[PDB]
């Protein structure tokens, strides 16, 4: 479903403000 | 996830 | 805004650049 | 910190990496 | 309707979910 | 303009909040 | 050749003007 | 298409 | 600036466009 | 070229693959 | 890991200032 | 490449 750069356009849909970390 | 977007809220601060 | 548009280019720059590393973004 | 610096000048692949872990 | 609302302000989630079929 | 670019990423929005349901665009 | 959001990628370089309905 | 750009135009409005 | 953002639309917008034959970027 | 052109307007098709080989 | 629009994607994060070919 | 950042730069101009 979500893998590579698809997966990081996921969580900068869903946090973009909040922000987050991506730790794979 | 390689999930979903709720689930990915997680995620976030 | 130009802002959020521009962050989404910045987090797929940063899942390039830093790789096996990773990144932290806060807006 | 990225936002401010990044998206007011193009950033280079150096001032990009510092948001690296 | 998408574009003129949100692409001025930032939209949510709830927002963009009206576009949806 | 900053409007089509706009477009480009709401699209990319709605294709990973609508799902299975699908959407609509239109400018 | 064209899968997921890159479909819709693809839908919006020819339509994004012209708008679409993207139902899979 | 999971077709072309040319095919794909059948689906704008 | 919204001109590098922009040229990141316009190489994707060239991919798909081009296809086997491909493309020149300058800025 | 093509950042000038089709940075300003939004460009078509036709002038986008003046830039393809 | 590279292919398609990734690799294009790729291309421009390094290139985007100094331009580039892409030729398949 | 279907490679790495650094040897993508070898494609600039
Ligand atoms: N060396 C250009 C790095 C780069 C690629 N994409 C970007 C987007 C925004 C930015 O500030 C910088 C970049
Ligand atoms: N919650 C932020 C949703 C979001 C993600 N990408 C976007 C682009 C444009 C916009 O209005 C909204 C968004
Ligand atoms: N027919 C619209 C072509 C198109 C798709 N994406 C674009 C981005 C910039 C531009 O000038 C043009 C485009
Ligand atoms: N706008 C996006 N990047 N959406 C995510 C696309 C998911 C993609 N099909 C994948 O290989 O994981
Ligand atoms: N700019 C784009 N999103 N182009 C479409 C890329 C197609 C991609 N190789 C796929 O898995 O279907
Ligand atoms: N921001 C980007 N487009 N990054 C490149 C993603 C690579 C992708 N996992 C692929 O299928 O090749
Ligand atoms: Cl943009
Ligand atoms: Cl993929
Ligand atoms: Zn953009
Ligand atoms: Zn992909």
């Amino acid at each position: 479903h979500l893998c590579g750069s698809h997966l990081v356009e996921a969580l900068y849909l869903v946090c973009g403000e909040r922000g987050f970390f991506y730790t794979p | 996830c390689c999930c979903s977007l709720y689930q990915l809220e997680n995620y976030c601060n």
